[PDB]
C-alpha cells in the first residue's frame, strides 16, 4: 500500500488532469458549437434557404456526462455537406449596363 | 442480507443560440469546424 | 440539330471514336450601341442526363462570349454543355427575346452568327 | 482560467458550472456534477459569510488577504468536510441531486 | 460491489454512450454510401461506360 | 450434467439505391468520400 | 508512350500547340515528352480532305 500512495502516477496526478481536461473540454465545446452555428449560418446564405436546420441542439447530454459531443457535430456536418452537394447548381451569368 | 442498487435521476441538455454570420464561404468553413471538432472527440476519449 | 453539322466526319474513322463536346462559344457580328447589352439564351434540347444548371448559357456581349464570368478549363466543376456525344441527334436552340420591341435594331443590324465548339477524341 | 465578468454574474448556476471541475480536482471527487452539487450545497451553508460570488472574488486577488484569509480556508473547510461525508457515505449522484 | 456500482464509469453511462454512438454509425453509413454512389456516377461518366 | 452452446440465425445485408450525379469532377468527390469513410471506421473502432 | 500523348491536332496553325492553353507545369506528360532527339523514328504531318 504504501509503494501505491507514493507511485509518480498516485490518485492526485490522475484528479488533476481529469478536472484540466474537463475545464478545457467544457471551454472547448462552446468555441465548437459557435463554429458550427457560423457554418450553418453561411450554408443558409448560400442556399437562400433560411428553413433549414441542422444543429438541433442536445449534444451535450448530460446521460453520458457531455462525452462524445463531437460525434453529433460531425454527422450535422456531414448532412450539411450533403445537402449541399445535392442542391447545388451553376448559375446562369448576365451582365447589365445602366 | 443486505442488497444495494443504482439510482438515476433526470438529465437535462444543452441549447441553441441565433447564430453569426462570417465573411468566408461554405466549404472553407466546412473544414475548420471539421477540424476543431476532430480535436474536440480526442480530447472526449483522452478524458474517457 | 448537332448531328446535321456532320463533325465525326472532319477527321479519320480512327483516332478515337469517343468525340464529346467540352466547350462552346458564340459570337454575333452585329452593330450594338454604346451602354447597351444584348440579351440573348443558348440551349441544349437534348434527353442525355446533365449536372444541374449545365444545359444552357447567357449572352451578354456577343464578342466570343462564354457566358461566364472567367473562362477556366482547369475548373473543379464541369463547363456548361460538356459530355454531349457530337452524334448526338439532339439540337442547340439561340433565343432571342423581346426583339419585337426592345431588341429590333439590333437584330435588323445582324449579320450572322457564329459558333465556336471545342471537343475532344479518345 | 477565471476572469471578473463572471465574478460579478447573479447566475449562481453557471458560477457553480465553473468552479465544479477544479473543485472535484481538488477534494478527489468522482466526477464534475458532484462537486458543482457539493458547492450549491456549501453556497447555501454560507460558511462564515461568504456565498460563491464571493469566493470568486477572493480568489481574484492579488493576495491582498488582511483577514479573509480566516473566511477562504472557512469556506475550504467547509467544503472539505462535506466532501468527506459524502464520500463515507457513498451516496450516489442522484440522491445529492435530488 | 456498492463502490463498483457508485462508479464514474458505471453501466448506465457506458449504455447510454454505446447507443448513441450506435445510431451516429446508423446514420453515417448511409450518408457516405450515397456519398460513394454519387462518386461512382462521376467516375462513370468521367470513362463514358 | 449440464451443457450450453451458442445459436445462429439467418442475416441479411444492405442495398443499393440508383446513384445521383454531383457538379464536381472525380477526384474531389473521391477525397470527400474518402475523408467521410476515415470517420465512419473511426466510428466503428470507437464502438468495438 | 503513356496513351495519348503521341499525336496532337492542329485547327488554327499560328504557333498551335493542340491544347487549350499550355501550362509547363502540369501534372500530367506533355505531348511528345521523353522522346530522345537522337530517335530514328519519324514525324508525320497530316491534312486530311
Amino acid at each position: 500500500l504504501e509503494l501505491l500512495q507514493r507511485k509518480f502516477t498516485n490518485k492526485a496526478l490522475y484528479s488533476w488532469m481529469r478536472g484540466k481536461l474537463s475545464a478545457i473540454y467544457y471551454q472547448f465545446f462552446d468555441l465548437t458549437q459557435s463554429f458550427c452555428l457560423m457554418a450553418q449560418e453561411a450554408l443558409r446564405r448560400e442556399l437562400t434557404d433560411n428553413g433549414v436546420t441542422f444543429i438541433r441542439g442536445g449534444a451535450w447530454n448530460g446521460t453520458t456526462a457531455g462525452l462524445m459531443a463531437g460525434e453529433t457535430l460531425l454527422l450535422n456536418l456531414a448532412e450539411m455537406e450533403k445537402v449541399w452537394l445535392e442542391r447545388d447548381e451553376r448559375a446562369l451569368e448576365v451582365t447589365r449596363t445602366v | 442480507a443486505l442488497l444495494t442498487s443504482m439510482v438515476q435521476a433526470s438529465q437535462g441538455g444543452s441549447a441553441v443560440l441565433p447564430g453569426t454570420l462570417s465573411l468566408y464561404r461554405f466549404p472553407v468553413m466546412l473544414e475548420r469546424t471539421r477540424n476543431l471538432v476532430a480535436q474536440l472527440t480526442q480530447f472526449g476519449t483522452s478524458l474517457l | 440539330r448537332l448531328s446535321d453539322l456532320k463533325i465525326f466526319s472532319d477527321y479519320p474513322e480512327s483516332l478515337g471514336n469517343t468525340r464529346q463536346l467540352k466547350q462552346v462559344s458564340v459570337t454575333l457580328p452585329a452593330l450594338v450601341g454604346p451602354y447597351e447589352d444584348i440579351r440573348a439564351v443558348l440551349n441544349y434540347g437534348g434527353s442525355i442526363v446533365m449536372p444541374r444548371g449545365c444545359s444552357a448559357i447567357a449572352l451578354s456581349h456577343g464578342v466570343n462570349d462564354s457566358g461566364q464570368f472567367m473562362l477556366d478549363f482547369n475548373d473543379s466543376r464541369y463547363l456548361p454543355f460538356e459530355g454531349i456525344s457530337v452524334n448526338d441527334s439532339g439540337s442547340l436552340t439561340l433565343s432571342f427575346p423581346d426583339a419585337t420591341d426592345r431588341q429590333k435594331a439590333l437584330l435588323e443590324s445582324l449579320s450572322d452568327i457564329i459558333l465556336h465548339i471545342r471537343y475532344t477524341i479518345r | 482560467s477565471i476572469s471578473e465578468d463572471m465574478a460579478q454574474s447573479h447566475n449562481r448556476e453557471l458560477q457553480a458550472e465553473i468552479l465544479a471541475p477544479f473543485i472535484a480536482a481538488t477534494l478527489h471527487l468522482a466526477s464534475p456534477d458532484m462537486a458543482r452539487y457539493i458547492l450549491l450545497w456549501t453556497d447555501n451553508l454560507r460558511p462564515g459569510g461568504l456565498d460563491i460570488a464571493g469566493f470568486m472574488t477572493l480568489v481574484l486577488k492579488e493576495s491582498l488577504n488582511a483577514n479573509e484569509t480566516t473566511q477562504l480556508v472557512q469556506f475550504c473547510h467547509v467544503m472539505a468536510q462535506l466532501s468527506l461525508s459524502v464520500q463515507t457515505l457513498r451516496l450516489s449522484e442522484a440522491e445529492l441531486s435530488v
